[PDB]
DNA sequence: CGTTAGGCATTAAGCTGAACGCACAAAGGAACAAAATAAACAATACCACCGAAACAAAGAATTAGAATAGTATAACGCTAACAAACATAAATTAGATCGGAAGAGCGTCGTGTAGGG
DNA sequence: CCCTACACGACGCTCTTCCGATCTAATTTATGTTTGTTAGCGTTATACTATTCTAATTCTTTGTTTCGGTGGTATTGTTTATTTTGTTCCTTTGTGCGTTCAGCTTAATGCCTAACG
């Protein structure tokens, strides 16, 4: 089949070589086989907390689109400010 | 007949990825995942490309800080690999929960 | 799968044949570069040179409308 | 003349014997509650300020502070707050 | 001349917080130029509920230790025991409130 | 020969007593002396109230108890019970200051 | 007022730090924790007191009051209560 | 008509060929530098705002922003900044 | 009528930042009612030095990698290698800047 | 000595034409990715043993509350005065819109390197 | 000791992108009031420190004792280096719908006077 098993693992689209890339940026040598789903839990909690803020921003401003500067404001909410987009 | 000892190419992967600076996640899985998550709040929520790209950038920066933290935690723990105990330790001492 | 595809535009009408020509004439050449060069060529092409493809695209659009009248188009995930 | 230093302490006492008509409170917790009220007011008004600055609007309305308490308050507290807030401005606009 | 009877806006909302005080406090608070009419109403509502709720759990903790005076220790257990609002008050520590009682599960003896 | 308890029962008893307590731990006069002796290195001849040094005592208390709770959470991870300077260095590295 | 205060870093005592760790849920203490705790406390108090000094030097005072220490702890993200 | 979206980019270019008359810069780092300038300006102006609110003064002066950069900037950078800032307002007040 | 020659305040300070822009930017920036005359002068001075300094180390990093275009990678090594200003930029991460090279001293092989 | 009732500049609330964003069609490989095998080494189970730290009496500065002397210092009330706010151009200038040029990607050679017998 | 699969300089093509020139709304900056915050000076009262008295208290000191830390030896199992197939994902212009924006009209609205707890 095109998709293995029952699929529906959009978060499992961030595959184990990709998490291996993110880990090898982070200066780790060996990775245990029980890192990936917990890293995915970090993905869930971080993206929920940012996307909730950004959708609150764009829902107050009567707009159906999410602007990158609203994402920068939502990351300025949590001390998580990035650069390169304006501010 | 050229099977390497495990770790030398790991050092080479460390050097190539720390020397490199581009995005590390394929953009379409992250796009579909963000499209999945954001529909749970409201419907018909499109994004700019800079929005999604920014989200991938912030997520990757948060993850690389987290994994540097857990690797320092693991090496305080006299081990040379990471375990989810190190993950929840770094999520405790930095104060997220 | 049941999804109804878009009609080919004029670029598509010209790009399909020319991409087939480039693959036949110049093999072992990566497809992305071929698409970039076809884009460049189409941008260099004079407007007068493009009338058959334009008209062809329009005819395909008419046939599409006749064959698929409910195509208001509503893309869904 | 002399510096008059104000607080919310009588309203703390009033809401105290509103919810619990029996218990007392030290001067310690009264000052704690006063810093509580002014810190939450500062954070809410500053958030509403930057939201008005982003949406190019020169005022603060009920919508702006509603977005602000939707932003700051985590979870069910925000839902409780927005329900009673709409209740309160319907009370205020009814008269 | 003769004005009407002075009805306050706190009486206009069934409210126990001063509307005019927070109205001028936003006005001199330098947050925007104009201020909406119901926005101090909304502000006073959410502040009354926030502290009213704090009071409800604090007094239950204080009566739970059989004392009728509110102690900052009771405040500390109220804001640290309940996790719903602890996330608002993560970086804020109560003076003279101590640390909520806790113990590591492994440090019990065998 | 007097009876001595096994080491840890006295420790656990004073854990429950001192985490049960509410009073200030650090003695007020040496704390006052340390605050004045480190304050004189920026602008000398500085006086404080009771209230400022009391709030400073509370801030120091909160920061130290958070640092030691996080240090104990570090030291439990190493299958250890005591604390070490490497534990405090790990704690101040994960906090983001050192 | 005719004195320059020096050598009070060990004014805090070893059993006081032990009692601090007893509040902190810590069981056993090695003999090296005390100097490091003194250093950590000294640099933390150095930072907050330096903030309060420049606070007071702005507002044309000669003494330090409590609310400036509240503003220092508010600017450092360590906001305390019970002092206005 | 159309929204005009401004930045500081020409002044970034000007200080660039001030310090280094040889090197170029991508559009990436130009936007980075623009967010850098507006974020530091936001933090400095907000700190000066709350300092004016505490000292019961309705204005912002050079003293207020001097206290603000004394507060935010850690170390020798603050000392360098206050020295050149006093230099700059002596230049401005000389004319 | 005939005004004098338009001398800007940036020319009045030997300055490369727009004084009038930050003057109105404080004026509409809603921080206080009145604004002092030399406070935008002070502001423009410290912003010019902050970025001027960033430029000095960034260009040394970029020439140090033998390229004459400024790359956000060079920005990342400039703001992470020097510790004097890293404490200002702890919670701020550069987009497309990567992570500064750093390897654990124990993970070298024997 | 603090809070509330009337009168208009000024600001958003709809409202419609118009510019802008984004998905998505064909065509291909190709970078990527999932799975399977030694292996090896690193986490781990556990033992010796040891010295470094808990328990606890005996004294030892020392805080701990209280006056109190005095005393530099927040914390006032009028000024006035200097500095900013509010009109009013003009003129620079910052930014939008087209042009070239060189700076860096692609790669490819050979070179040096530093890892499995 | 051995040789030998992957990172770097010289150089040429290549394309792209960023530096240079030019026109034009706009907004920045000299005048000239009004007005209104705040240095500055007299005052004052006030809260903070120095000093000294009981006292109590808790820190140190000198031991016992005991148990966790650490080094060491099996051990095993679990991840890696590597191949071997799956597999999804790069690029381009034109078309269509959805959304946002900006000018425009118009209705709310709160800045600024005058009286009750």
């Amino acid at each position: 089949k095109r998709h293995r098993k029952v699929l529906r693992d959009n978060i499992q689209g961030i595959t184990k070589p990709a998490i291996r890339r993110l880990a090898r940026r982070g200066g780790v040598k060996r990775i245990s086989g029980l890192i990936y789903e917990e890293t995915r839990g970090v993905l869930k909690v971080f993206l929920e907390n940012v996307i909730r803020d950004a959708v609150t921003y764009t829902e107050h401003a009567k707009r159906k689109t999410v602007t990158a500067m609203d994402v920068v404001y939502a990351l300025k909410r949590q001390g998580r400010t990035l650069y390169g987009f304006g501010g | 007949p050229h099977r390497y000892r495990p770790g030398t190419v790991a050092l080479r992967e460390i050097r190539r990825y720390q020397k490199s600076t581009e995005l590390l996640i394929r953009k379409l899985p992250f796009q579909r995942l963000v499209r999945e998550i954001a529909q749970d709040f409201k419907t018909d929520l499109r994004f700019q490309s800079s929005a999604v790209m920014a989200l991938q950038e912030a997520s990757e920066a948060y993850l690389v800080g987290l994994f540097e933290d857990t690797n320092l935690a693991a090496i305080h723990a006299k081990r040379v690999t990471i375990m989810p105990k190190d993950i929840q330790l770094a999520r405790r001492i930095r104060g997220e929960r | 799968s049941g999804h109804i595809k878009r009609p080919m535009n004029a670029f598509m009408v010209w790009s399909k044949i020319e991409r087939r020509k480039i693959m036949e004439q110049s093999p072992d050449m990566h497809n992305a570069e071929i698409s970039k060069r076809l884009g460049k060529r189409w941008k260099m092409l004079k407007d007068s040179e493009k009338i058959p493809f334009i008209r062809e695209a329009e005819r395909l659009r008419l046939k599409h409308m006749a064959d698929y009248p409910d195509y208001k188009y509503r893309p869904r995930k | 003349k002399r510096s008059r230093k104000e607080s919310y302490s009588v309203y703390v006492y009033k809401v105290l014997k509103q919810v619990h008509p029996d218990t007392g409170i030290s001067s310690k917790a009264m000052g704690i509650m006063n810093s509580f009220v002014n810190d939450i007011f500062e954070r809410i008004a500053g958030e509403a300020s930057r939201l008005a600055h982003y949406n190019k609007r020169s005022t603060i309305t009920s919508r702006e502070i509603q977005t602000a308490v939707r932003l700051l308050l985590p979870g069910e507290l925000a839902k409780h707050a927005v329900s009673e807030g709409t209740k309160a401005v319907t009370k205020y606009t009814s008269a | 001349k003769a004005r009407a009877k002075a009805k306050t806006r706190s009486s206009r909302a069934g409210l126990q917080f001063p509307v005019g005080r927070v109205h001028r406090l936003l006005r001199k608070g330098n947050y925007s130029e104009r201020v909406g009419a119901g926005a101090p109403v909304y502000l006073a509502a959410v502040l009354e509920y926030l502290t009213a709720e704090i009071l409800e759990l604090a007094g239950n903790a204080a009566r739970d230790n059989k004392k009728t005076r509110i102690i900052p220790r009771h405040l500390q257990l109220a804001i640290r025991n309940d996790e719903e609002l602890n996330k608002l008050l993560g970086r804020v520590t109560i003076a003279q409130g101590g640390v909520l009682p806790n113990i590591q599960a492994v440090l019990l003896p065998k």
